[PDB]
């Protein structure tokens, strides 16, 4: 999807 | 023309197709489904009272845990010839992706159907999860049953869920897969067959970008997606080719091999078609990739539509269902998923 | 019609748009460039025997550093109404960025123009620094003078580069950065006003997938990745508009905002347009700018093709170069690197 | 060409 090592829910 | 499945349970023959090693095989090949006497029945669309709501398998509730595992062991407790038995969905893979069928209803009668390495893989797969899914909730009785996804696209879900491991009383487990790979856990989905040897952070940030490589870089419209135009008359598309679509050759490609024993002889189950069926993991993998085609849709960029061609929307395959009837489905009718009463819990 | 830069000598006004704080401005808002008597001609392609190639700053031969770092020192040491100045070349960016200009020769003499915030964007910078390039070599007597670049889109070259670090014995130096990211060395791309808290490595996976976002995912054509339309008549697009293309609005943003002193009044130097040309460091990172320009390119994706808009190949801007002559380009004579002589190195 | 975090 759309999850990235920049997001906080990483 | 379009890719037409004859009567299954009248026309069909062992598998023998993409099969390395037959003689020394840990599954069966012979993947014809019985004969219960029934007639084909068009496909209705379902009037489910509420969409049934594919859920991560690693932040699965409890009753979706245990209606799943419980539906499993329901599943495997079947007798061999109910055509919803365990060892009966795994062979279907096994008779579509591995040579039971031929194309005689489009008058081709002596060329085999291949579902995969072609625009046929998403849709096919589609219709497959669509009844497994309903068979499932019927053995256990829960009418708004849904199959778990595999979501290898967001960290917490890389590694195989812990619900597929322990050993043989747990139904979801299976012996079939490589061992040092389960025990490194986190799936890598740019796996070309050498182990990468980095730290989990960095597998982790692999995988996300191998799923904007499979949705985005490379899946830049309906061709490159979804994979080349196969139609009546065509014989089947090789493992490898570069008409093959973005994830089926990508990320879907990765855990298959990954998960797959390469102990045995052809790296049984998730390693080969004709067995990847006997592994529950099989089925929620694919969740995730029948999710693909949802997330590639909404991503709004140029090309990303479906297809238009008649000999893709009138393609076609029969299923066994919950009640044991035969149904045949078409490419087009799975292409809306509020009309298949499903979906997938996003964040 | 096309955004035409007018006489820049002979009609000019102080900056006066988009500084925030301008009573407390450290730097000057008098960007306007020197008058020297000259008559400004058309730009001629260069014919410098060799191509200029750049250099990633953290990976430079003892040559390129100490030329760049002598270059700098003279250029630093110039009287500041020299147009080749240290102060001059900063007031550059001021005036076309911060108001300087109007569209008078266009007949709106009451619209100012704007260099950023749209597809003028790139070929502006790419101008830009073409002549800062060369009026650098000029200084120090090397005619195949090439700049360093902040090659952050690799992972060792996204530390800021040590040679501009120290103290102001450094020619590269600048005291306005903020303090805690020059201690945390490692750039930000996906900085949004507030520091992460996580893994050199995961700042680095981060990094590489904001590039991504910036070249593949957002710049999927000519109008998300070079930015909206911007004709004669039209007002200033605003900082932060959603019509910004995708390495201007993104990854560019992101290191500006990360450099600029968050103590100072207008988070000067790098924090603001009008001042961010007193950093040494801004040209460096606008180097690989300029260079996402020529990656984006070579992805060879759908869409990834340079604008044939004649409102766009014709716009134009003025500069002094290294003669002190003044210079009238074009945006349609800069797409090609080899014809205006210089590259960068690459793996 | 960019570097990716599947890449040696
Ligand atoms: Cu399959
Ligand atoms: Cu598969
Ligand atoms: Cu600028
Ligand atoms: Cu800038």
């Amino acid at each position: 999807v759309f999850t990235t090592p920049c997001d906080p829910e990483y | 023309a379009p890719i037409t499945a004859p009567d299954i349970t009248s026309i069909c023959k062992d598998a023998s197709s993409g099969i390395g090693n037959q003689e020394g095989a840990i599954r069966t090949r012979k993947c014809c489904p019985p004969s219960l006497g029934k007639k084909i029945k068009d496909f209705q669309f379902p009037n489910d009272k509420k969409v049934r709501m594919r859920w991560p398998a690693h932040k699965g509730t409890k009753k979706q845990v245990d209606d799943y595992r419980r539906a499993i062991a329901a599943m495997r407790a079947l007798p061999d010839d109910d055509p919803r038995s365990f060892v009966s969905q795994a062979k279907i893979h096994c008779a579509y992706c591995n040579g039971g069928y031929t194309q005689v209803d489009s008058g081709f009668p002596d060329i085999d159907i291949q579902i995969h390495n072609s625009w046929l893989f998403f849709p096919f797969h589609r219709w497959y999860l669509y009844f497994y899914e309903r068979i499932l909730g019927s053995l256990i009785d829960e009418p708004n049953f849904a199959l778990p996804y595999w979501k290898w696209d967001e960290p917490k879900g890389m590694p195989i869920s812990n619900i597929f491991l322990g050993d043989a009383s747990n139904p979801l487990y299976d012996q079939y897969r490589d061992a040092n790979h389960i025990e490194d856990r986190i799936v890598d989905l740019d796996y070309d067959g050498k182990d990468k040897d980095i730290p989990d952070q960095q597998q982790v940030a692999c995988n996300l970008s191998t799923v904007y490589r499979d949705l985005v870089r490379n899946g830049v419209d309906p061709t490159s997606f979804f994979g080349g135009k196969y139609v009546a008359g065509d014989s089947p598309v090789a493992n490898g080719d570069p008409s093959v679509g973005s994830v089926e050759a990508g990320s879907h490609t990765a855990v298959h091999r990954w998960v797959g024993d390469p102990t045995q002889p052809n790296n049984e189950d998730m390693g080969n078609f004709y067995s990847a069926g006997y592994d529950p993991v099989f089925y929620i993998h694919h969740a995730n990739v029948d999710r693909m085609w949802k997330l590639w849709k909404e991503l709004r960029l140029p090309g990303h539509v479906d297809i238009t061609d008649p000999d893709w929307l009138n393609a076609s395959y029969v299923f066994y269902d919950e009640n044991k009837d035969l149904v045949r489905v078409y490419n087009k009718d799975c292409v809306n998923l509020d009309k298949l009463k499903y979906n997938f819990i996003e964040n």
